[PDB]
């Protein structure tokens, strides 16, 4: 039963580190929740976020 | 008898997006499980 | 149907930027796939054009004898399954699992899968790119 | 069937074989927190499944 939703590939703010991600993607909206594969969708990720580099199309963070 | 169908194939195809954010087909149903091959193993001696 | 079960991108003529990708379908028998169909010399087959055309001058329709069936699935049609198969190629090459996902660009599919194993991390595909 | 018993606490690993035994629900919910990778909050609710 698949459902179509969004991404990013992760997160920033005026402070740049990074999430995205223990392990699976993204990251959705409404407003940014995490149950991936399989099902949807999580809260406030909190162990769900390894912190990598910054990458392009600044701030959220793809 | 009432030939001829082409029956192929068909994927679900989530489409790709543009921008910084891009499309994702998760599902929702777990359904498991099948039984599955067997692999033989030996002969009759 | 271990090979295409879910989900293509679909094929759109710009796959990754830039990756210049002959794997694309024209338009139906991609073209890297055309020239090792072409370069390869099979003498075969006939399906309603190449008896009559072999009429008009391998015998597998001649002896009969021995006699060859056709593959199971027209080449539009294998060439349907590989096609979807590309278009998976960048979102399930993500994973995060088999199969679950995804569509995500080719381009930022082959820097986390050159992110991975060939593990320069992103400063490098940054600065830079071309690669 | 004892490979259906070890197919528990095998089945978890974390190394074969040097373990263990561990309840067969236990090991189909870290069985399925690994690849289907839905973590604890869906199998907690719910179960059935």
């Amino acid at each position: 039963n698949h459902i179509e939703v969004v991404s990013a590939y992760g997160l920033c703010d005026a402070a740049n580190p990074t999430n995205c991600i223990a392990p699976v993607n993204g990251y959705f909206i409404k407003t940014n929740n995490t149950r991936i594969v399989d099902e949807w969708s999580y809260t406030g990720s909190s162990f769900y976020a390894p912190e990598p580099i910054t990458s392009l199309n600044t701030k959220y963070v793809a | 008898m009432r030939l001829a169908s082409i029956a192929f194939n068909h994927p679900i195809q989530v489409d790709q997006l543009n921008s910084s954010y891009f499309k994702l087909s998760i599902p929702t149903n777990f359904s498991f499980g099948v039984t599955q091959e067997y692999i033989q193993t030996t002969i009759q001696k | 149907a271990s090979v295409k079960s879910s989900q293509s991108s679909p094929i759109i003529p710009g796959f990754g930027g830039d990756f210049n990708l002959t794997l694309l379908e024209p338009v139906a028998r991609s073209a890297i796939e055309d020239l090792l169909f072409d370069k390869v010399t099979i003498a075969d087959p006939g399906y309603m054009q190449g008896y009559d055309d072999c009429m008009q001058q391998i015998c597998a329709q001649y002896v009969a004898g021995y006699k060859v069936l056709p593959p199971l699935m027209d080449v539009n049609m294998e060439a349907a399954y590989t096609s979807s198969l590309l278009g998976s190629i960048a979102g399930v090459g993500w994973t995060a699992g088999l199969s679950s996902f995804a569509a995500i660009p080719f381009a930022q599919s082959i820097f986390y899968r050159l992110n991975g194993v060939g593990i320069t991390q992103q400063v490098l595909s940054e600065n830079q790119k071309l690669i």
